């Protein structure tokens, strides 16, 4: 019987797979920038 | 003065003696305070040693000071005197009106009425509030809960009881306060004398006053209680009339008994009170019943610690209650004032074997037309009237008409509210009741039956108002 | 049975020696045991119950315990210099202080001894620490408000003179704040001369350390709000009954003025400090331990001193005192007994949240809980009104914050009152050490409840405070003189108001929407 | 039962039950708008009523929760002051 | 059964009651003396106002008068209104006497 533990779970996880996206954009993003 | 102060541990009070001890229970003074301190006794420690608790500050004892044996437990000073005077719980004046004049003095201990003298197939006490009489009929001489927060029609409730008991009833009042904040005190005290309630003229005030106040120590705020209890039983046994006790929240007068036992060194119980918790508060409600002469109708409020009911103070005491009356905020803030919900509020009595089966049914009828509604409100906050089929909507406009019918003047409040008060009687208040869920006034506008007496009332209004178009 | 701490062998030894010399056992005692600051004395008769001693060294105690055989003495001092054998004289007095108004501006401890180093203290007389609190009569209805000058409070939370309104909340929420935060606010009738005002400021510090003590007497002496208020000291390094004396030294010195028809305000910082000190006191006095180990009169403790705060009626002189204990609670459960007990014997309490302090929400006084029962009684004329309908928005408020973060989803008409509650919330912020008089305060509560604030964005609420009032105070002052003089809003105020505060949201230089 | 894990557990179905009844509040709105609009109506009406079911269940949770808290802070009172008086006895 | 004879079903009835209210067991009375049912009805009466060692020994008391019609062939039915009240006067007389409490400071007999 644990239903924080349960939300932290859910948090951290969707968390992650969006701001994983976001960093994939970024890098590509300022790469493009670096490079001119 | 055959006692001397062995030893003196903050309240607590040993007592070396000569000769014949002083019974327990039996209430000691002593000699050369500069006011009277009274000391209860509680166990007999051998040796010709009591030890006892003081009604009063021991400071500035000293051991060896005389002490003398009273002989009989505390005497309070009984009769129509005590009317419109603030007593102590030993029995002194503290209002500066003048020593009281008493027709006897009675212990504050005593045993409760036995099995003969009590009084059975228990009957309504006709209080005059419709919801009151309806939903949450009143035992007579039974416990009464009132749940109540602070300023939400508690006080005006309880004058309009006095009142109301004075009026139809010939009975008194009677009101201990347990630990009550001093202040709430005079503004009691000031709030009658305004209302007229109790008055300096002889012949009046049909409503006595027991305060213990919170500055004073254990064993004060304890007997408080029971001082006031016997102030009431006088009037029931010698007047043969009916008293109303009401008793500041019972809670502080558990709370005084767990911190005299505690002094006492007596081992603390489950949650940290008493082991005597049932003892100590099955004595104070059972001197409070029906007999043969009269009866003693307690309203006591009820303070739930930390909002739990399984608490053993409660629990102790809902064993007790016939009776509760909850009062709501909502209800307050609708405009009707009087707080107390229909639902909420139950009582023991309410059966078809003790009230007939016509004001059994009606007032079922009326809590499950009352419940419907609240259903429904929650569907429309969310979907809408439309949504409605006719019958919701005809069930709404009767709940609300109902709702606005349980409220009702008082005398008490008609200068402040300029309308008079309604002292509503059982049978047309049932009949009244009934006629509405039949749909008599249905047809009528909502605002009519609002601070109306009887049904009469609001239809007459209605016709009117018809006329006016 | 075990034994007896009055069967010593030295004094049994005398009785089998047949030498019946005391060596005046009345008004003299001999220490039979000394341990965690608790001295067990034999003999020492016609020593009266709470009565101070003398002690062959020079430190005093306080007998508390009057058994058969001994007397149970808690010192007043450090437990060091006295041993076993020492003799001790009762003083033959109960404990007392010093009053009067010469007290006002200095720092003293819990017996009246002037630690600041300032000089000698020279008053009239002295009072005793222990007395009973008024009666009924003596007593008269709360008519008269102390203006704390914050604005949650003065409107939402109101304190009359002659109240008890307890300050709770955890570690670090800003209940000390509060408190200095009222202090200074009544500077400006000495500071005027408002004689009908004056309000004596009494601070009583419990299980503090020194150095919070001099810095919040140098903010006092900086913001010079000194020179009428004093501060009662019970460090953590003095004993325990000296942290047990404190807050009855200081309500003697607020007794003073309330029975001359002067108005005192006495604030007990860490109050739930002192039923600590209590508590050791009794277990090392071996007195049966209640719940938490506490005794069993800790209530009794406190109600006998709060008590005492309240408003004489006129044939007394009408003086008042009010009182503001301190309450630190641990997991802001208000169930444990300490806090109930302080919150059944106060009229209200205003509670603070640490989430709050979190959220910027500074003073972090959550109006749900925070409750008065003497209410509008203690408002101006003016506030009552507008106080009503704030408590009411802010109630429906609370109720629709679990949909705040569902916004634009939401209909309209629903997500209008939410913003509208956060222009309040932002409007009730408050800054340390910035106290506002009551006047000022009508202007800035009458624009949040009209709805003016609802055009501003919520980051500006706070500088259009700060500016509004400077220009009212600027051009409008016989507006501001007026609710100060006749102390309420009237109708022709109140649309001079309704149409200057549109117009200087306009010329304003903050943004809107 | 570690008052404390009953708390925390207290608190997150609290928010379940919070955020749940939000999102009915949402489905409601949402449901109204298509069927003036008017499947996805269908999709909008059982999310209001799933919520609803959810919000009263994780609320008969909460109060049931809430006795045992009740329950288990009275033991512990009873417990602590029992170490204090068996210590004090001897 | 006692209307009519038949010995082998009629059973005598024992009412003992605990912590009850004085007034909640003379209206019980009242109705057994209505239904003509107190002819063969006992009742041991041990109110809240009665002291802690009553209560405790009420049950006991009870009992015994059901075992006589139990020694002598007879059947008995014996009623406990509610025993909770009697493990609390049980636990106030153990408290008073210094004995060490269990959970729910309950005496471990
Ligand atoms: N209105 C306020 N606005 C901004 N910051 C504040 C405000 N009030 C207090 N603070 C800060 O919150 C902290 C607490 O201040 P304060 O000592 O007065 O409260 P406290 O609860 O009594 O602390 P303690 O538990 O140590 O006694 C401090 O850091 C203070 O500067
Ligand atoms: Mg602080």
């Amino acid at each position: 019987t644990r239903e924080e533990e349960w939300l932290d779970k859910r948090t951290k996880s969707q968390e992650k797979v969006y701001f994983d996206q976001e960093d994939r954009k970024a890098m590509k993003r300022l790469l493009e920038k670096l490079n001119t | 003065a055959n006692g001397q102060v062995s030893q003196v541990i903050g309240a607590v009070v040993d007592v070396q003696f000569e000769g014949e001890l002083p019974q327990i229970l039996n209430a000691l003074e002593v000699q050369g305070t500069q006011h009277r301190l009274v000391l209860e006794v509680a166990q007999h420690l051998g040796d010709s040693r009591v030890r006892t608790i003081a009604m009063d500050s021991t400071e500035g004892l000293v051991r060896g000071q005389p002490v003398v044996d009273t002989g009989l437990p505390i005497s309070v000073p009984v009769g129509p005197g005590t009317l419109g005077r603030i007593m102590n719980v030993i029995g002194e004046p503290i209002d500066q009106r003048g020593p009281i004049k008493a027709a006897k003095l009675y212990p504050i201990h005593r045993d409760a009425p036995s099995f003969t003298d009590q009084a059975t197939s228990a009957e309504i006490l006709v209080t005059g509030i419709k919801v009151v009489d309806l939903l949450a009929p009143y035992a007579r001489g039974g416990k009464i809960g009132l749940f109540g927060g602070a300023g939400v029609g508690k006080t005006v409730l309880i004058q309009e009881l006095i009142n109301n008991v004075a009026k139809h009833h010939g009975g008194y009042s009677v009101f201990a306060g347990v630990g009550e904040r001093t202040r709430e005190g005079n503004d009691l005290y000031h709030e009658m004398m305004d209302s007229k309630v109790i008055s300096v003229k002889e012949g009046e005030s049909r409503c006595a006053l027991i305060f213990g106040q919170m500055n004073e120590p254990p064993g004060a705020r304890a007997r408080v209680g029971l001082t006031g209890l016997t102030v009431a039983e006088y009037f029931r046994d010698e007047e043969g009339k009916d008293v109303l006790l009401f008793v500041d929240n019972i809670f502080r007068f558990t709370q005084a008994c767990s911190e005299v036992s505690a002094l006492l060194g007596r081992i603390p119980s489950a949650v940290g009170y008493q082991p005597t918790l049932a003892t100590d508060l099955g004595a104070l409600q059972e001197r409070i019943t029906t007999t043969q002469k009269g009866s003693i109708t307690s309203v006591q409020a009820i303070y739930v610690p930390a909002d739990d009911l399984t608490d053993p103070a409660p629990a102790t005491t809902f064993a007790h209650l016939d009776a509760t009356t909850v009062l709501n905020r909502g209800l307050t803030e609708l405009g009707i004032y009087p707080a107390v919900d229909p639902l909420d509020s139950t009582s023991r009595m309410l059966d078809p074997i003790t009230i007939g089966e016509e004001h059994y049914t009606v007032a079922r009828g009326v809590q499950k037309l009352l419940q419907d509604y609240k259903s429904l409100q929650d569907i429309i906050a969310i979907l809408g009237v439309d949504d409605l089929s006719e019958e919701d909507k005809l069930v709404v406009a009767r709940a609300r008409k109902v709702q606005k019918f349980l409220s009702q003047p008082f005398f008490m409040s008609e200068v402040f509210s300029g309308i008079p008060g309604r002292f509503v009687n059982l049978k047309q208040n049932i009949a009244s009741f009934k006629a509405l869920l039949e749909g008599a006034g249905d047809e009528y506008p909502e605002s009519c039956f609002y601070m109306k007496g009887d049904l009469e009332e609001s239809l007459a209004a209605g016709r009117a108002d018809a006329l006016k178009s | 049975k075990k034994l007896s701490t009055g069967e010593a062998s030295v004094v049994l030894a005398e009785k089998i020696k047949g030498i019946t010399q005391q060596n005046d056992i009345t008004e003299y005692g001999t220490v039979i045991s000394i341990g965690d600051g608790i001295a067990r004395v034999f003999g020492l008769t016609k020593v009266q119950a709470g009565e101070m001693v003398e002690f062959k060294s020079g430190i005093r105690g306080m007998a508390l315990n009057l058994e058969t055989d001994n007397v149970g003495v808690v010192v007043l001092g450090n437990d060091r210099d006295i041993k076993e054998g020492d003799v001790v004289k009762r003083t033959g007095a109960i404990v007392d202080v010093p009053i009067g108004e010469a007290m006002c501006g200095r720092v003293f401890d819990a017996l009246g001894n002037p630690i600041d180093g300032l000089g000698p203290l020279k008053t009239t007389q002295r009072a005793r620490v222990e007395i009973k609190a008024p009666g009924i009569i003596p007593r008269q209805s709360v008519r008269q408000p102390m203006q704390t000058g914050i604005k949650c409070v003065d409107s939402l939370v109101p304190i009359g003179r002659g109240q008890r309104e307890l300050i709770i909340g955890d570690r670090q929420t800003g209940k000390t704040a509060i408190a200095i935060d009222t202090i200074l606010n009544q500077k400006e009738a000495f500071n005027t001369g408002d004689v009908k005002k004056q309000l004596y400021c009494i601070y009583v510090a419990v299980g503090q350390k020194r150095s919070t003590i001099a810095n919040l007497v140098s903010i006092l002496k900086q913001h010079d709000c000194m020179k009428f208020t004093i501060v009662v000291c019970a460090t953590a390094s003095d004993a325990a009954p000296l942290q047990f004396l404190a807050p009855y030294s200081g309500c003697a010195i607020g007794e003073f003025f309330r029975d001359n028809g002067k108005h005192a305000l006495i604030i007990y910082d860490d109050l739930s400090k002192q039923a600590v000190a209590y508590r050791q006191m009794s277990l090392l006095l071996r007195r049966p331990p209640g719940r938490e180990a506490y005794p069993g009169d800790v209530f009794y403790l406190h109600s006998r001193l709060l008590e005492r705060a309240a408003k004489m009626n006129d044939s007394l002189g009408g003086g008042s005192l009010t009182a503001l204990p301190v309450i630190e609670t641990q997991a802001g459960d208000v169930s444990a007994y300490i806090p109930t007990n302080v919150i059944s014997i106060t009229d209200g309490q205003i509670f603070l949240e640490t989430e709050l302090f979190y959220k910027g929400i500074r003073p972090a006084i959550n109006v749900g809980l925070s409750v008065s029962r003497v209410g509008s009684a203690a408002q101006i004329k003016a506030m009552k009104k507008i106080a009503g309908n704030l408590k009411l928005t802010l109630a429906t408020y609370r109720e629709l914050a679990a949909f705040s973060q569902f916004g634009s989803d939401l209909d309209a008409k629903t997500q209008q009152q939410l913003n509208t509650g956060e222009r309040l919330v932002e409007m009730l912020k408050q800054n340390q050490y910035t106290p506002m008089k009551v006047e000022e305060q009508v202007c800035i509560i009458f624009a949040g409840v009209k709805g003016f604030l609802d055009a501003l964005v919520t980051s500006e609420v706070l500088k259009f405070e700060k500016k509004f009032l400077e220009h009212v105070r600027t051009n409008h002052s016989a507006l501001l003189k007026r609710i100060r003089d006749s102390g309420d809003l009237s109708e022709v105020d109140t649309n001079e108001l309704n149409t200057i505060i549109p117009l200087f949201i306009q010329e304003g230089g903050f943004k809107l929407k | 039962a570690n008052l404390k894990q009953l708390k925390i557990r207290m608190k997150a179905i609290g928010s379940i039950k919070k955020i749940t009844k939000a999102m009915k509040m949402v489905a409601a709105s949402k449901m109204k708008a298509e069927t003036s609009r008017l499947s996805s109506a269908s999709e909008q009406a059982s999310r209001m009523n799933a919520m609803e079911n959810a919000s009263k269940n994780a609320g008969e949770i909460l109060s049931k929760l809430t006795l045992d808290y009740n329950k288990a802070r009275q033991a512990k009172i009873t417990m602590e002051l029992i170490e204090i008086i068996s210590g004090a006895s001897i």
